[PDB]
């Protein structure tokens, strides 16, 4: 959101078994936000 | 889990293929859960 990202084209009503199977381009930009974020947890430094 | 869900789609009495150390628990689950027969010259599922 820092980044302001859209974050959903669509709210409902995907389908997973689709052939050929459509990837949401946008679910890219999530698993990097995911990947690039860092906390401290319980853990201890959490980074991956 | 796409072409299994196909030939279940067109009514097959039974299904013949391979599987992979990878692929094995899909088969096997789906298999025993819509009790649809298959047979394979792959190796053999660990345990019954």
């Amino acid at each position: 959101r820092k980044q302001r990202i859209e974050i959903s084209r669509r709210g409902n009503a995907g389908d997973c078994l689709a052939n050929p199977a459509v990837p949401w381009g946008q679910g890219v930009e999530i698993e990097r936000a995911l990947k690039q974020v860092q906390v401290e947890g319980l853990s201890g430094n959490i980074k991956f | 889990t796409n072409a299994f869900c196909s030939q279940f789609s067109r009514g097959v009495y039974a299904i013949f293929g391979f599987y992979d150390k990878k692929s094995v628990n899909t088969i096997t689950s789906f298999c025993g859960t819509l009790h649809v027969s298959f047979i394979t010259p792959s190796f053999p599922t660990d345990g019954t």
